[PDB]
């Protein structure tokens, strides 16, 4: 029976495809480790795939995966139980140490480049011809934290030039310096920009950028990691919805 | 065991219930209060199914089937082996689904990410509840729901559909199908585009998002963009399920005849209704 | 803020695109910007590339559409009002069984349908070559052309391969909104209920699964866009906290996860399999299996 052979064959193929897909999705994060950092005994049934090499543009080298885990920075966390499967609590300030929902990855300390080799992101102020085309222009608006206090003001929008989109709001703090706030973590209102993830007192702590005209992937990660981490770690300073309503 | 970059994330906090009581993992899986709630519901429900298999006199997966109370029972309860054992399993399924979603929310909290996933999942749950709860209740009986059986639920789909002739004529059903089709089309396109840029011709440098844009712009004269594509994928999926539930919730409640006849409203429009000729003239 | 719609739109000089090996002479000029589209995705329209293949495809495509249209107008008695009220009821039917696979059928009895199919055939295939070439000119992989083939496969089976294997153009699908729906229902009826066709069941699993996976993926990327998640290519070349958090969400949820690049392999196959299995199931219908219920009883 042709139909029977066809369906029988399909399942063989499907099992083989799933096998392929799974191993293919082990190009990162493997081999698995024990909570102490040592190679875990059980690595699962699917074996690591053979190495593949990505050739990166504009003198950025190559990337080979699977490969030795890149992450080597110190992790400010301590074991909580003798048995495996339990939380590791922060030894210091999670926000400052970059752990938990405030984690960041040691990405390349260079800006992401577009197809021409130019910086993908740039403050609109320096993006020739760019302007706000629709919606409320956030530039000039005060920035309120979840403690309902003003944390600063918007002095510019950092745009993704190739994708023509707002990616960060540049916020000037009390001391005259500025920080970058991820666009997807702010709420532009008619009279202000509200940041639920952070209380006014936490803005100074947002990681800073070396140059005022560019932001690196390493910086973006530290910034985005830090801001998101506020949802959990700044909860004590986050005022109720009814309070915000007033 | 943890992924080689997981440790820094396995932090305490994020739960919605029980503080740190269930705040732990088991292998790769995270638990939490809703992790155990899910296990409870899933186990009980699976157990109530195995028992219904017993009363049915079978252990074969292809045969096992749990039916809702017959139309006679209306919206009241019913004898276990006669609809009641289905009503409980339904409660368990709902409980296990909602708990699975709430567990996802705790996971989102711990990781500091958005809640888009559990929100998306709620649509699936809502489609289920539409068939098993909202429609039955609106129609006046649990008998209108579908049975829990691999092939039996297909019989239900077929029988329910033909009760209105060719179900293809349900207008909401058509829209839903468009979304399902368009979604699969975009999923293929998205998967292919990313991969084609990440895996250029042998020996070439990895392409950029700009190449992705140029490719599609060159192809159809537009590129929705990396943000838009994911926004689109979510919108198509949810819209597909939304219209699915909509096409059903209205069937047998506000529409009772052959769906094909519904389209007569357009044909009978005053200005051209009586013009001779064509198909309907 | 869920990042489903943009809060503020930003606009700069139109993007003319990467050059690579493409013939810039065949690229049109940039179209207008849509603020409306800008809320959801990019506002820029065009430019588009129109080489010979694209012009051929566009032409056939229009001819196909035109052929169906003229038949519909004929069926409407050239009366605009009738055309509009019966638009969904008109149908360009293929030749009767008596004609087999010949092109001898009179225009009003299948010939127009054959002409329409010729144009659609050329349109679709020239477009496929176009998906391949536009990728080649940019030095990219051919994943799009391959994925497209899967969709083309179901289409080929329905209007060409299956009809031919059964020696009759009358086996093909008519060109009509409602009529092609009747054909679909009829096809199942005539083959003993497609719910019994194992390949139809799989096709459904992947169709449902594609909505499942894209809801999952789309929602995941959005959930980590606060860490630049949608910039997937760079996340693949240099993994960031976005990729890690997305992976861990799923690993902690269902026990396993993907990678930023790998998830797109799961995606392309999930979708592609819909029409791949679908095509096989339809190809086997009527040629090898007359009644799926009956077939099911013997398996
Ligand atoms: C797959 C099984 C059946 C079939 C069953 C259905 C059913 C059932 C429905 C449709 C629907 C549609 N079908 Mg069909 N359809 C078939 C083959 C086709 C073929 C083809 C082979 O070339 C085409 C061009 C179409 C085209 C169409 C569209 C007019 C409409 C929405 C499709 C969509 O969202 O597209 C993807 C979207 C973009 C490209 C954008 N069908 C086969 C023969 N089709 C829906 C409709 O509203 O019909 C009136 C619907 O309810
Ligand atoms: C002869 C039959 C009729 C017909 C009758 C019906 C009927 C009757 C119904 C549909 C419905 C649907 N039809 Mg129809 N339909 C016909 C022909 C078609 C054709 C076609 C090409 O011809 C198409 C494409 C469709 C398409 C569709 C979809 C739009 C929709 C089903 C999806 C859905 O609701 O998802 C919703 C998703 C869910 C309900 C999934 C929920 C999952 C839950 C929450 C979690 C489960 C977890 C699991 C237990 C875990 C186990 C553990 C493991 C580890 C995983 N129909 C023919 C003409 N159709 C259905 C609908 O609209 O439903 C609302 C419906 O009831
Ligand atoms: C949506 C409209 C109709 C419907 C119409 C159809 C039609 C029509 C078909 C199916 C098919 C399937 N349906 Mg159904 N089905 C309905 C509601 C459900 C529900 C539910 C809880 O709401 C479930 C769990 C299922 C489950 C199933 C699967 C067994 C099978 C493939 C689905 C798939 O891959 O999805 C995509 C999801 C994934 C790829 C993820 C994996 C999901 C796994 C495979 C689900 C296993 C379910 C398990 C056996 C159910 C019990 C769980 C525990 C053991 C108790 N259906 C509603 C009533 N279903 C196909 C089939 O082959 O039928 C035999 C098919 O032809
Ligand atoms: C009463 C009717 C029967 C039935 C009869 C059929 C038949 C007959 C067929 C299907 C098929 C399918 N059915 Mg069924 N089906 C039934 C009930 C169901 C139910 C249900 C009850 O819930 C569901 C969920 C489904 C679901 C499905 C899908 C999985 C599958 C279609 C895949 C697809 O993407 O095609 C859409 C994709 C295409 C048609 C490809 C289009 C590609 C071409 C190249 C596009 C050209 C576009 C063109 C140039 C014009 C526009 C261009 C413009 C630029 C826009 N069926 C009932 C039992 N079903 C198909 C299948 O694969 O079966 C196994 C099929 O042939
Ligand atoms: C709403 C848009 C789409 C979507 C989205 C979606 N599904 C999701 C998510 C999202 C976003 C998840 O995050 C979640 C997930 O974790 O996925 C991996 C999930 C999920 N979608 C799933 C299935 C699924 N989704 C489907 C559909 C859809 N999912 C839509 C198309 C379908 C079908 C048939 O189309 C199915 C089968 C699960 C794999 C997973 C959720 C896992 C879960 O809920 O686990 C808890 C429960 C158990 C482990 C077992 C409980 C057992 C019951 C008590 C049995 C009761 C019987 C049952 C009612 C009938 C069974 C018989 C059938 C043959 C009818
Ligand atoms: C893998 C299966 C899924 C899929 C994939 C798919 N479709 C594709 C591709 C892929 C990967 C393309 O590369 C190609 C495209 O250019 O997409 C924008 C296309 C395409 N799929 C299209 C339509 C389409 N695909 C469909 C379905 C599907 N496509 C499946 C769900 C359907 C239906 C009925 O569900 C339709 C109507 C076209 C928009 C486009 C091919 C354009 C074309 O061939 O046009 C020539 C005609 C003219 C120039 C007329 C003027
Ligand atoms: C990141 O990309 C994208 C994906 O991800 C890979 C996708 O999956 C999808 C989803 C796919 C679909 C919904 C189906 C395919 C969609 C289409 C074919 C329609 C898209 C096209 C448009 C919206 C309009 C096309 C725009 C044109 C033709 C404008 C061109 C402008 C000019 C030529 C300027 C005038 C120049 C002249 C007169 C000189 C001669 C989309 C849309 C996408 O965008
Ligand atoms: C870029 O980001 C992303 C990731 O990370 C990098 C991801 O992992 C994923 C997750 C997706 C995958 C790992 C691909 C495979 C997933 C599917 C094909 C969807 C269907 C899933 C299943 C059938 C598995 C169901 C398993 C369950 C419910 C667990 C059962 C529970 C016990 C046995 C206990 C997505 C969406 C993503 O977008
Ligand atoms: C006849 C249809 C067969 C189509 C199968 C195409 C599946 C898409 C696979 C993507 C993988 C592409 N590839 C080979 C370059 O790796
Ligand atoms: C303007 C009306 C367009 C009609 C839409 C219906 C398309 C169904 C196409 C099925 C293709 C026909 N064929 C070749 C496979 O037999
Ligand atoms: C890569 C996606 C994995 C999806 C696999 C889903 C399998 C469910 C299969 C049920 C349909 C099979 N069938 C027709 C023979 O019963
Ligand atoms: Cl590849
Ligand atoms: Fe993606």
């Amino acid at each position: 029976d042709l139909a029977s052979l066809a369906i029988y064959s399909f399942w063989i193929f499907l099992a083989g495809l799933i096998y392929y897909l799974q191993t293919e999705n082990m190009r990162e994060g493997y081999p698995l480790e024990n909570e102490d950092g040592t190679p875990a005994a059980n690595q699962g049934p699917f074996p690591l795939p053979k190495p593949k090499t990505f050739i990166l543009p504009h003198g950025r080298g190559t990337l080979t995966v699977p490969g030795p885990e890149s992450e080597d920075r110190p992790i400010a966390l301590a074991r909580t139980a003798v048995s495996e499967g339990f939380p590791h609590a922060p030894t210091g300030d999670p926000m400052k140490d970059g752990v938990g929902p405030a984690s960041w990855v040691a990405r390349r300390d260079l800006p992401e480049l577009d197809g021409h080799g130019h910086n993908k992101i740039k403050p609109m102020k320096a993006a020739a011809g760019f302007h706000v085309s629709a919606g409320k222009n956030p530039i000039g608006l005060p920035v309120r934290g979840c403690d309902l206090e003003i944390a600063g003001k918007v002095v510019d929008i950092w745009v993704d030039i190739p994708e023509q989109m707002a990616r960060f709001l540049e916020v000037e703090l009390k001391d005259g310096s500025t920080r970058l706030l991820p666009m997807q973590m702010v709420k532009v209102q008619s009279n202000r920009v509200h940041v639920n993830a952070l209380s006014s007192d936490l803005f100074a702590g947002i990681p800073t950028i070396k140059s005022p005209t560019e932001v690196t992937l390493l910086e973006e990660d530290k910034i985005c990691g830090y801001v998101a981490g506020g949802l959990m770690y700044a909860a004590p300073k986050r005022k109720s919805v009814v309070a915000a309503m007033l | 065991a943890l992924l080689s970059f997981e440790r820094k994330y396995r932090v305490p906090g994020g739960t919605l219930v029980g503080g740190n009581l269930f705040d732990f993992w088991v292998g790769p899986f995270y638990v939490g209060f809703f992790g155990v709630a899910t296990f409870f519901f899933a186990a009980l429900g699976i157990i109530l199914i195995a028992w219904s298999a017993v009363l049915q006199g079978t252990w074969n997966p292809q045969l096992i089937s749990v039916y809702p109370p017959a139309l006679e029972y209306g919206l009241g309860g019913a004898p276990l082996a006669k609809g009641g054992l289905w009503q409980i399993i339904t409660i368990c399924a709902t409980g296990a689904f909602v708990s699975w979603a709430l567990r996802e929310v705790e996971i989102c909290r711990k990781l500091g990410i958005g809640y888009h996933i559990p929100f998306a999942f709620a649509f699936a749950i809502l489609a289920y509840l539409t068939l098993v709860l909202f429609r039955p209740v609106m129609m006046g009986a649990w008998g209108y729901a579908f049975p829990y059986g691999i092939w039996t639920h297909l019989d239900w789909v077929s029988n329910t559909g033909y009760t209105y002739g060719n179900f293809h004529y349900n207008p909401a059903h058509m829209i839903a199908i468009s979304f399902f089709f368009t979604n699969a089309l975009a999923l293929a396109l998205h998967g292919a585009l990313v991969l084609s840029a990440a895996n250029p011709e042998k020996g070439k440098e990895m392409r950029t998002p700009d190449h992705e844009d140029t490719f599609f712009r060159d192809l159809v004269g537009y590129s929705i963009g990396t943000l838009g594509i994911h926004r689109l994928g979510l919108l198509l999926s949810l819209s597909a399920v939304f219209f699915s539930a909509l096409c059903m919730i209205i069937t047998g409640t506000i529409w009772f005849d052959q769906w094909v006849d519904w389209w007569q409203w357009w044909v009978k429009l005053p200005w051209w209704a009586n013009i001779p000729g064509g198909i309907n003239g | 803020y869920q990042n489903i719609f943009s809060q503020v739109q930003v606009r700069g000089p139109a993007d003319l695109g990467m050059t690579e090996d493409v013939n810039l002479a065949n690229r049109s000029g940039v179209g207008p910007f849509s603020t409306l589209l800008g809320w959801f995705g990019n506002a820029q329209l065009g430019p588009i590339y129109l080489g010979s293949l694209g012009v051929l495809s566009l032409f056939s495509g229009l001819m196909w559409f035109f052929t169906i249209g003229i038949w519909f107008w004929y069926q409407a008695g050239w009366n605009p009002a009738v055309f509009l009220r019966d638009l969904f009821f008109f149908s360009l039917e293929p030749p009767a069984p008596e004609y087999g696979l010949s092109f001898a059928a009179p225009l009003k009895e299948g010939g127009l349908w054959l002409i329409a199919s010729f144009f659609m055939f050329v349109a679709v295939w020239s477009w496929w070559g176009r998906t391949y070439l536009r990728a080649q000119a940019l030095g990219m992989g051919k994943h799009t052309a391959w994925a497209f083939l899967s969709a083309i496969w179901l289409w080929m089976v329905l209007g060409f391969i299956r009809p031919i294997l059964m020696g009759s153009w009358s086996e093909a699908v008519p060109y009509g909104i409602f009529s092609h729906l009747d054909w679909t229902n009829n096809f199942s009826l005539v083959h003993g209920n497609l719910f019994y066709n194992p390949f139809h069941g799989l096709s459904i699993a992947f169709l449902y699964g594609s909505a499942l996976l894209f809801a999952m993926h789309g929602a995941t990327i959005l959930a980590v866009s606060r860490f630049g998640g949608e910039r997937e290519l760079e996340q693949i070349a240099d993994r960031g906290t976005a990729a890690e958090r997305a992976a861990l969400f799923w690993r902690w949820t269902m026990g396993f996860n993907a990678t930023m690049e790998g998830i797109h392999r799961w995606a392309i196959w999930m979708a592609v399999l819909v029409t791949l299995t679908g095509g096989i199931g339809i190809l086997l219908s009527g040629t090898v299996v007359d009644n799926w219920y009956v077939w099911g009883q013997n398996h």
